[PDB]
């Protein structure tokens, strides 16, 4: 029984990774620094409100060990009691602040209802803060389970599921990828636990109520233009996703690339990538993709991204302490899992035309494929540890099993134009 | 046979007074003196339409014409297409190979489809479904205070694409990765992508509202409803908290005489029975006075919610109580077995080249709301008496 | 002195047309048949007007002789008398009738205020009865005189100056093209003579009052879009300029024919001529102008607009009856003499690449070159007889001399490479 | 000197009484609480604070000075077109996360009005923007936001720095070779009247921005003198000469404050002939008991041989003035101070000098004496006390 517990008992889910880590310069966050900037931001905190006793910062909290946890391997540890209980607090712990979250804010205005794919700051989503200080990156529901992007849409207006953002997770967890930041699923008192608790005065005034007598609010620019709703309760109850926040930039700075594999973004015209099936040929001659191993790690993310069907992958974050071989972190994931009955291989695009992928990849790739330990069976079991289930449904569960023999299909597909020489890079 | 039999009746061959030169709109020889040299009575039927608009009603009971006029809208060839500005939503005006012209609203919903219960009145859909049943149920009511329109299946490629020179219309025909021609236009409410009106793969449906005569020679009075809506969240209105606000409404310049307040009450049951909440403004004739109807335009906001009856646009009859004697005998005429209105409403919206043009549970439910409408006349006559509520027509 | 009588004095000016006109098949106007259909329209109009003693047409009318009076030569008669009494009556006689004309009208809607360049139809001309049942073309007032088409302005949004359409007929009673219908100045009541005298219900409602007290109008489609202004009196006299009407399109069928070398009509982007200077190698063989003698007539079209500066000669209309050979019609020139300063030799440019002129017109054009008869100041005398004087400035004079020059020099100058063989064209 | 003199004056240093938390508009803490992560704080936040129930800001602030020379060479960061207005205006923002209103130039210096132009039709330019600051503030008002004056480039400051799909798609090269755009307004926004530099520099006035609506909600009323804005059709205050006994019984004019605000507005509008006046806007969040912000002042300085009466109605009607600003009219009509030179003074620290053709400058003292006298013949009519309130009891 339990095929979740199987596969993270299997000897490739206890394997260690190489090369092993020294410390101190393999942690991105340096411990006494780290503590000090938190405890200022506490004491700064205190005040602003004040303007029950004050906060206090302990090291005992989830963020806090989370932050100090994150190393070269990944965001988090590989069967984490940290992530587990971290998980369980953005679930249960009140909230104490609300706010609007940067990359929106600083817009300024800045509402053009001309603008087709207008900047990804326009989007509801803001940033919750919990009695243990942490944060955590809110994104409402905005469909059914049983719905999808309907046809006619593309990718840019496609919709923002919470529930893509929680079941990212799982899937980056059962991988071991250990690159998306760890998200739960909560409902929420949008009254006591949002408007009753923000200090942003905006904010308080997308609060309204509607004719059925529930409390409902929207995002400013896209309300105005008309291209999406509000997001009511039902009255009060409201279900999101909390992803969990990464260190302050201030502490550990990001560098945001923008893929080679970019879409037009437009209602026409395709990339050079759509046109060329030689397209990573140019690709593997441009630095830093010239060390051959920046590259393997965008072949992941596609992979990721074709399992969850994430056409909107434009850009992709980097620790830069880490260097030009840094694993990627895959932030926002809210747009996948919303076609379960269309499989998009033009996500796949690297894999197909550079036709390399690493070692441990393939591995775990290959054991999620057999029915002791298949794809569907662990994420469905691993999803079920959510407040919010089921976060996926059936349609969407065994589409991953499919998406996962076009990967495989692709791997040995054209292992017989190079062979295992260039197909397979069992680097340390 | 319903149908045969209500016009049979004898409460609809009630023939209006006699008229008056005072009394026609515009004479006939100077509305086609407006029109290009082009290329007795073999006028187009848009015309025939224009002269036959008199004090009283818009259209005779039977005419001919108004027959004749929504077959044309049917199947006449599309001339041009422009987009108009400054509306709501979107509405395009279409010109016909007999220089007619009309207004058109797209289909924008689906019929089984109902507005969500968090939507404002000022945020529900247009929908070309409540602009052709509107019609119908003006005319059954006997009305006759709405533009005809007819609905039918237009080709976006050749009868809206390829015949505008309109650069802000035709700049925003895409392709959807479904394969899909779509469409959304530069108006203020849903013209984004995201709302863009797409066929199967080149058909769209949509309905046809004839036009009314030129401003230029008929130019039309605009009036405030004094119901209005506050259309604005939070924020409440005048009519929400003073019970007694028709005594105060019925002392105002144009509200104390008439056949006005009754024009009112005819238009407020009609809206109540599609639950069109839109109703802010009731446009007139100005040459004719402040003795005429109110032409009965913009009614897209109906039929939104079958299962659901907004109690708030009957607020206008509960703090009046008055009716026509002409209608209330219809009203109690309309909900009997035999007569009823969603026999006699499926019966003439059958005859359109879009039906069912309105799902079975709408048509239903005018049987509903049409006994409300009924009850709170008897409510109120218990309370005020007759003679003091109704207001004798004939003789 | 007077170098105006010494022009048409000139034998130039006198020697007979070749070749000579038999008669009937010669005149556009069949003499009993025109004088039927217009006994018929003074017969609908005394009804159509009683409804709102009677008209009587009489053969001795100004626009009657007018029209039986236009031959294969050309739309009058070189120093006829009855111009000279076509032009007194449009002077002097009153208003009966005053519409919007076709053109406009059959727009039906049609205000697009996207369109930068809006059809011919949304430009403020009325069309004028007089008591002699006759027809004239009304263009208001709409510049001063000393006031240019200021820089930054393309031609398709120039004025419409009325002395324009004034002294581009005196150019062309100068020239002896014979090809421009007669037009005169007139200052007109603008309430008794066009307000009070119109049935069209629109008419009346683009009559307003100003805070100055002045009765004012309007074209309805440019107020709206707020392109131009209103055309007011002071308070109620307003100038403009008449230009005869042509005989009914049922007596005479016209034919719009589109200009080869036509402007783009946009704010960027230009046409096959404007770049390639081989553009008339390519005309000379396509029909109709493969007969070379109906570009000789697009070539003294050229002329005439570069003296001027018309650049916006987008169409040429022609008598169905009088075929290919037939000579062109000169109708909308009221966008010339707007630029005193400047010289637009694109407009010059059919002469300029296809290097051809008529003998005749050569002949006309030295002529205009020397003292005793210089175009500036035959004009500036042909001009002193009408009721707008004076109707150009000096300037606007000065300039027709050096446009002159830049003709003739284009002759000769064009001449050394063609020689005298393919540069004059002496057809009878 | 002719400056230096005048706030030198002892009726010029009449301070405001005391405050209190009540008569602030906002915690400062929470406008650093709208802007992203980012007394050091830029010129404009220093103007945002200090906008309490009397003044919008101090009599001679060193922000108020600075915070014009800061819009006069300030990085431009991005630049958007507005939307619902009358005519054209663009919104700018700064290098220092400040924004501001900008109107172009449209019309030059020594141009007038056509007489036959209805008053919504008239042009809004730069000329009175710039000048009405100045006006405001030399009559010590202090009810309208702060305007300079700039020469911007129309490649580098609008065009290379807009992500506004709308107004980029109209900059096009006339035939001049010079750069223009219209934009997509509703009134003078097409080919028609384009504006254009030589070859690439279009001038204009930037407005500061005042403090964001969701934390500064501005009521906004209508002007009871209000034009009809139809032709033809009349209005109510130009059939009843009484009409002010009536408009001094509704519920917010019959207190205050009011009503001498509004004096103190229609003397400003007709100094600069500005019948646009349809709306003034207020603070909410301070009652029935403050100022009116003077706002959108672009069509007035459109005819300096013309004096619009139509204007001084609500005075001639009402006949009651603010004391302090009737001792400060005649003394701002002594040769020794006066308009004129006292507003080509301020007007002279401007990029944009001359913003005012002489004819405006010396017409400003050709309305202010009719202002004076109207207040004469009034007050001989109805009696000090009962037409000048005492305000400067302090
Ligand atoms: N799980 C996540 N999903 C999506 N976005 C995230 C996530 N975690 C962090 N981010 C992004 O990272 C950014 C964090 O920067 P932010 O302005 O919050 O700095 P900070 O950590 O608050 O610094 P300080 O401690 O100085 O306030 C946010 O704007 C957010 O968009
Ligand atoms: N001098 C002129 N300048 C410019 N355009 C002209 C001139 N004379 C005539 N036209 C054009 O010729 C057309 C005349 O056709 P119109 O519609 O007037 O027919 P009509 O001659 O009145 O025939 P009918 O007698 O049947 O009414 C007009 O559209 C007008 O634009």
């Amino acid at each position: 029984s339990s095929k979740l517990q199987a596969l993270f008992a299997h000897p490739l889910y206890n394997v260690p990774e190489e090369p092993p880590l020294l410390g101190a310069e393999d942690s991105l966050l340096a411990s006494q620094e780290a503590l000090r900037y938190y405890r200022r931001k506490v004491a700064r905190w205190n005040r602003r409100h004040k303007m029950d006793p004050p906060l206090q910062l302990r090291l005992e909290a989830s963020w806090v060990q989370f932050h100090l946890g994150i190393n070269r391997h990944g965001l988090y540890s590989r069967s984490s009691p940290v992530v587990s209980k971290l998980l369980q607090d953005m679930r249960h712990f009140p909230t104490i602040s609300a706010d609007y979250s940067q990359d929106e804010k600083a817009l300024l205005g800045a509402c053009d209802c001309t603008q087709i794919v207008k900047p990804s700051g326009v989007h509801l989503k803001l940033v919750l803060r919990f009695s243990d200080f942490g944060k955590a990156m809110f994104k409402p529901m905005r469909q059914q389970r049983d719905e999808e992007t309907p046809v006619d849409f593309f990718y840019f207006i496609d919709f923002q599921r919470h529930n893509a953002e929680i079941a990212a997770f799982h899937l980056d967890r059962i991988l071991d990828f250990r690159r998306v930041p760890p998200t739960v699923g909560r409902i929420v008192n949008v009254t006591k636990e949002i408007l009753e608790v923000t200090k942003n005065e905006i904010l308080q005034s997308v609060f309204f109520v509607s004719p059925a007598s529930n409390v409902c609010f929207f995002a400013k620019c896209p309300y105005m233009c008309k291209t999406e709703y509000a997001v009511c309760g039902k009255p009060h109850l409201l279900e999101g996703s909390l992803s969990a926040f990464l260190p302050s930039l201030n502490l550990a700075p990001r560098l945001s690339v923008p893929n080679p594999w970019i879409r037009s973004y437009t209602l026409a015209g395709k990339e050079e990538w759509e046109v060329n099936p030689l397209y990573c040929d140019t690709v593997k001659q441009i630095y830093p993709y010239n060390n051959s191993q920046r590259l393997l790690n965008v072949i992941d993310m596609a992979i990721f991204d074709f399992l969850i069907g994430n056409m909107d992958r434009h850009h992709y974050e980097m620790f830069t302490k880490f260097g030009d071989d840094g694993f990627l972190i895959h932030l926002d994931n809210a747009r996948g899992f919303g076609r379960h009955s269309h499989d998009e291989i033009s996500i796949l695009s690297p894999l197909s035309q550079c036709c390399m992928i690493k070692k441990k990849t393939l591995l775990h790739l290959q054991l999620l494929a057999q029915a002791d330990y298949r794809l569907s069976d662990v994420m469905r079991e691993s999803l079920l540890e959510d407040q919010l289930s089921p976060v996926l449904t059936e349609p969407h569960l065994l589409a991953l099993d499919r998406r996962l023999q076009t990967i495989l299909r692709t791997v040995e597909g054209c292992i017989v134009a190079h062979g295992q020489q260039s197909v397979i890079v069992d680097g340390p | 046979s319903v149908l045969q039999s209500l016009f049979e009746h004898p409460l609809y061959r009630t023939v209006l007074p006699d008229l008056t030169e005072e009394d026609t709109l515009f004479n006939l020889n100077a509305e086609i003196r407006l029109y290009p040299k082009a290329a007795s009575e073999s006028y187009p039927n848009w015309l025939r339409f224009h002269i036959g608009i008199n004090r009283y009603e818009l259209y005779s009971r039977h005419n001919p014409v108004i027959a004749a006029l929504l077959r044309d809208l049917l199947s006449q060839k599309i001339s041009s297409v422009g987009m108009k500005s400054g509306g709501t939503q979107l509405k395009l005006i279409m010109s016909f190979q007999n220089y007619g012209q009309a207004l058109f609203k797209p289909m924008k919903q689906t019929r089984e489809q109902e507005t969500p219960p968090d939507f404002f009145y000022f945020s529900d859909f247009e929908r070309h479904n409540a602009e052709i049943a509107a019609f119908h149920l003006d005319r059954i009511l006997d009305f006759r205070r709405v533009p005809p329109v007819a609905g039918r299946l237009v080709n976006m490629t050749r009868e809206i694409r390829d015949v505008t020179r309109d650069k802000k219309l035709w700049r925003t025909f895409f392709v959807s990765p479904a394969n899909n021609i779509c469409f959304y236009g530069e108006c203020s409410y849903y013209c984004s992508t995201e709302h863009a009106l797409c066929g199967k793969p080149d058909q769209i449906e949509g309905s046809l509202a004839a036009f009314l005569p030129d401003l230029a020679l008929a130019k039309r009075k605009t009036w405030r409803n004094p119901w209005r809506r506050s259309y604005h969240k939070r924020k409440k209105a005048e009519w929400e908290v003073d019970p007694d606000y028709c005594d105060e409404v019925k002392q105002t310049p144009p509200y104390d005489r008439g056949t006005r307040l009754l024009d009112i009450m005819d238009m407020t049951i009609f809206d109540f029975l599609m639950g069109n909440m839109d109703r802010h403004h009731y446009e007139t004739f100005e040459k004719f006075g402040n003795d005429t109807f109110i032409i009965h335009l913009d009614n897209g906001r109906g039929f939104g919610k079958h299962s659901h009856d907004e109690m708030s646009i009957l607020v206008p009859l509960t703090q009046c109580c008055r009716v026509k004697r002409s209608t209330y005998l219809r009203l109690q005429l309309l909900a009997k077995e035999e007569y009823k209105l969603s026999s006699l409403m499926e019966e003439s919206l059958l005859q359109d080249r879009l039906v069912p043009v309105l799902i079975k549970p709408h048509l239903e439910a005018l049987d509903r709301r049409l006994r409300l409408v009924l009850k709170v006349l008897s409510d109120c006559v218990e309370k005020d008496g007759f003679s003091a509520v109704v207001e004798n027509d004939l003789d």
